């Protein structure tokens, strides 16, 4: 059900992107009985063991598969000395990047529908049994202004059929999106997620803020032991900045479940003047 | 209306929520990465 793809069928174009995780590209796939289809090529550049390859294929066959408005198909892979994996191109771009340039053309009404919109999508990986490991708005993407979705640059886990955990073996980590038990014991389960989920909703809410800005990462781990948490949002309402902070209860098994956070902001987005005060919304 | 009081908009960098015990927990080496001078501000190295 995942496309092979060979390297012949597809070129980069032009450099989008770099990272921790690799480079994305602006490229073109020609389909081998045919059309030209503009992609993204993600270039994953870490040095896989037989562990780690096993395991980024196990998370491609399920992107491969997923078939969901709110999350990115995987169209295919091309497998050499690195991995590479394609997908639609959104030339719209990030989330992060849209609230910062765009805050202007940004409602209530918008923001707790991506706040649902990606809930759904994280949603449906949960059932599929997908750790995601990486929400952050810097990996939800714009379709159109009012419909967005999720990717991943390689780094979920498929959890086996008894399992609620994965454990991590070092690498590089972003730090501020990370729940606690994630960067004392590099434990990753859907609650994990969960607390990146309220961290990405903290971005959008206060259109592109650094969170925890000017402490530096190292130091996070010991804020948050003596219950510091990100601010409430200057647009806020006490009841969305609740649900926000209750994805940061130290115990991962307390914080909300995906399912209760689609219900939950589901509601809201049937009255979003309410919840959200944001300036000429009016 | 319950939105949040800040002098001139401007938010801290946190706010406390203890002493409840939900959020209060009741120190890893972390190294950012840097090619001259940080290609990258959002992820570190974490070590023991």
């Amino acid at each position: 059900l995942l496309r092979i793809l060979k390297e012949t069928e597809f070129k980069k174009i032009k450099v989008l992107g770099s990272g921790a995780f690799g480079t994305v590209y602006k490229g073109l796939w020609i389909p081998e009985g045919e059309v030209k289809i503009p992609v993204a090529i993600k270039e994953l550049r870490e040095a896989t063991s037989p562990k780690a390859n096993k395991e980024i294929l196990d998370e491609a066959y399920v992107m491969a598969s997923v078939d969901n408005p709110h999350v990115c198909r995987l169209l295919g892979i091309c497998l050499t000395s690195t991995v590479q994996l394609i997908t639609q191109l959104m030339p719209f771009g990030c989330l992060l990047d849209y609230v910062r340039e765009h805050k202007d053309n940004i409602g209530s009404q918008y923001l707790l529908n991506w706040c649902v919109q990606i809930a759904k999508g994280m949603n449906y990986l949960e059932d599929r049994r997908l750790v995601h490991r990486d929400l952050a708005a810097r990996n939800v993407l714009v379709k159109t202004p009012q419909h967005v979705k999720i990717t991943d640059f390689g780094l979920a886990k498929l959890l086996g059929a008894e399992e609620k955990e994965y454990h991590a073996e070092g690498g590089k980590v972003p730090i501020k999106w990370m729940a606690l038990e994630s960067i004392l014991h590099r434990i990753y389960t859907h609650q994990s997620d969960v607390w990146s989920y309220g961290v990405t909703v903290w971005e959008l809410m206060t259109f592109g803020s650094k969170p925890y800005d000017g402490i530096p990462a190292s130091e996070i781990s010991s804020i948050l032991e003596k219950g510091e948490r990100l601010p409430q949002p200057p647009i806020c309402t006490i009841d969305v900045y609740m649900i926000m902070v209750k994805c940061w209860m130290i115990d991962a098994d307390s914080r909300p479940k995906f399912r209760e956070l689609i219900i939950e902001f589901s509601k809201m987005a049937r009255d979003p003047q309410r919840y959200l005060v944001i300036q000429g919304d009016e | 209306k319950s939105l949040p009081s800040y002098l001139n908009g401007v938010m801290p960098p946190t706010q406390s929520f203890a002493p409840d015990p939900k959020y209060v927990s009741s120190v890893p080496c972390i190294l950012p990465i840097i090619e001259n001078g940080k290609v990258c501000s959002t992820h570190y190295y974490l070590l023991p």
